């Protein structure tokens, strides 16, 4: 769904591939994550969207220290030539999959919900953020725990669009 | 073959793992079972999992029977003999599962008494414990 | 076979701490003095008769520094472990004639090395798991 969440493809050449798992540690998630500029990587998987084709072709990962710009950039990283049949391939979730933040608060850690898709900011319907939403979103913006729940634009109607998600 | 000093490094080593000879057995067993799975069919009556109550009693008899043969160390094969005919001909275990049971009581005594675990003590230890193999391995056919 | 996360996890913990300079020093030492046959490859290394002469050797500590490297290199690629030492099993198959048993060997020496230096981390957990991974580098280094 988002520009950040997903299996890793991979375009070399004009051919379509996806990477393969084997020796694919959250150190090379991250250098994906950063290649593609959405911070830190988060888990190895992702909740799927939208079904993906398969293709024949992989991208082994041998090992790379995970502080490279690229993924490209990192050393001995082979581009076809086996099959990854005994392993899986290979996905991630980076950080801004789903990154909150807080607006039009005029103390620091109050204001109205936007979450960022990948790279479009968006508010959320007061129906689709639960307690436990606002738990994990005050907790991941270093606020501690959340206060109170404000719906109906308590501190003034986004301009933008709406996200149509509720957090479970 | 067991040198005079061998069988004193093996003696001293044997006599600081004193009283915890059961236990250390039975944790030699564990990572026997873990490290080599093969060796688990050799105990299909045995309950295998960790921390297993009948795997800490058979450890405490192999502790039991290389307390004998250390002290036994000049007459082991008179001091195994009973447990030579056994695994060579009731239980009919191969020598490799020996040989993985010697490397993992040798981890074990390294793991537990790692000031005691010189090289010299090491070498004497591997030299007693492959001592122990043969005279158990020797009647296997 | 291929090596499951948490063992892998397990292994790279255990390999941080792992003091590179000493412990395969240690380990070559331990293999020549319990396996004399072994310092039959050495016979360039100086005196090699008595155990504290062969744990004090300068060229068998250096040598036990790069095969401890050889073991790193070869922990960073598990997944690919032929390939990372064909070069070295060709070395010792052909250049040396190490027999395979050597390796095997001196991976259960490792193994008993890495027990006596960390104690009970050494879990029998991650014995398994490094016992699998020692047995992966002796098979890819041989024949
Ligand atoms: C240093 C090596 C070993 C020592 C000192 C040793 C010692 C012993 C002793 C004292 C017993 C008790 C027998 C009795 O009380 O009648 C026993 C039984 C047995 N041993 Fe070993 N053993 C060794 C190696 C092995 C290995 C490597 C295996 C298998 C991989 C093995 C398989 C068995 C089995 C299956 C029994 C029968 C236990 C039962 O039926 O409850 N032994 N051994
Ligand atoms: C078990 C894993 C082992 C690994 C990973 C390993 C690794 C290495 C490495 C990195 C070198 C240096 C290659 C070079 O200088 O071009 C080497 C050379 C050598 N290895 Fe091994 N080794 C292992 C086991 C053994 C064993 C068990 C023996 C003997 C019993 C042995 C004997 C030698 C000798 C004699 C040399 C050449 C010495 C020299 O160049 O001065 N290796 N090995
Ligand atoms: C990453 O760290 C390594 C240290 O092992 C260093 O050599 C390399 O230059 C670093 N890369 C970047 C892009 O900072």
């Amino acid at each position: 769904g988002s520009r950040c969440a997903g299996t890793v493809e991979v375009e070399i050449q004009r051919l379509l591939g996806k990477v393969c798992d084997r020796g694919w540690g959250l150190k090379e998630a991250d250098v994906v994550c950063r290649q593609l500029g959405c911070g830190s990587a988060l888990k190895t998987s992702y909740q799927v969207y939208s079904k993906i084709q398969a293709t024949n072709t992989w991208l082994f990962l041998s090992s790379c220290n995970g502080n490279e710009t690229s993924l490209w950039d990192c050393k001995n990283w082979q581009w076809g030539g086996l099959t990854c049949d005994h392993y899986e391939e290979a996905k991630i979730t980076c950080s801004a999959h789903r990154e909150p933040r807080l607006v039009g608060g005029d103390i620091p850690c109050s204001g109205r919900v936007e979450v960022k898709h990948g790279d479009t900011w968006g508010s959320i319907c007061d129906s689709d953020f639960s307690l436990e939403a606002a738990s994990v979103l005050c907790r991941e913006l270093q606020c501690g725990t959340v206060v109170s729940i404000l719906g109906g634009a308590h501190f003034g109607e986004g301009n933008g669009q709406i996200w149509a998600e509720e957090f479970q | 073959v067991l040198s005079p000093a061998d069988k004193t490094n093996v003696k001293a080593a044997w006599g600081k793992v004193g009283a915890h000879a059961g236990e250390y057995g039975a944790e030699a067993l564990e990572r026997m079972f873990l490290s080599f799975p093969t060796t688990k069919t050799y105990f299909p009556h045995f309950d295998l999992s960790h921390g297993s109550a009948q795997v800490k009693g058979h450890g405490k008899k192999v502790a039991d029977a290389l307390t004998n043969a250390v002290a036994h160390v000049d007459d082991m094969p008179n001091a195994l003999s009973a447990l030579s005919d056994l695994h060579a001909h009731k239980l009919r275990v191969d020598p490799v599962n020996f040989k993985l049971l010697s490397h993992c009581l040798l981890v074990t005594l390294a793991a537990h008494l790692p000031a005691e675990f010189t090289p010299a003590v090491h070498a004497s230890l591997d030299k007693f414990l492959a001592s122990v193999s043969t005279v158990l391995t020797s009647k296997y056919r | 076979v291929h090596l499951t996360p948490e063992e892998k996890s397990a292994v790279t913990a255990l390999w941080g701490k792992v003091n590179v300079d000493e412990v395969g020093g240690e380990a070559l030492g331990r293999l020549l003095v319990v396996y004399p046959w072994t310092q039959r490859f050495f016979e360039s290394f100086g005196d090699l008769s008595t155990p504290d002469a062969v744990m004090g050797n300068p060229k068998v500590k250096a040598h036990g520094k790069k095969v401890l490297g050889a073991f790193s290199d070869g922990l960073a690629h598990l997944d690919n472990l032929k390939g990372t030492f064909a070069t070295l099993s060709e070395l010792h198959c052909d250049k040396l004639h190490v027999d395979p048993e050597n390796f095997r060997l001196l991976g259960n020496v490792l193994v008993c090395v890495l027990a006596h230096h960390f104690g009970k981390e050494f879990t029998p957990p991650v014995q398994a798991a490094y016992q699998k991974v020692v047995a992966g580098v002796a098979n890819a280094l041989a024949h």
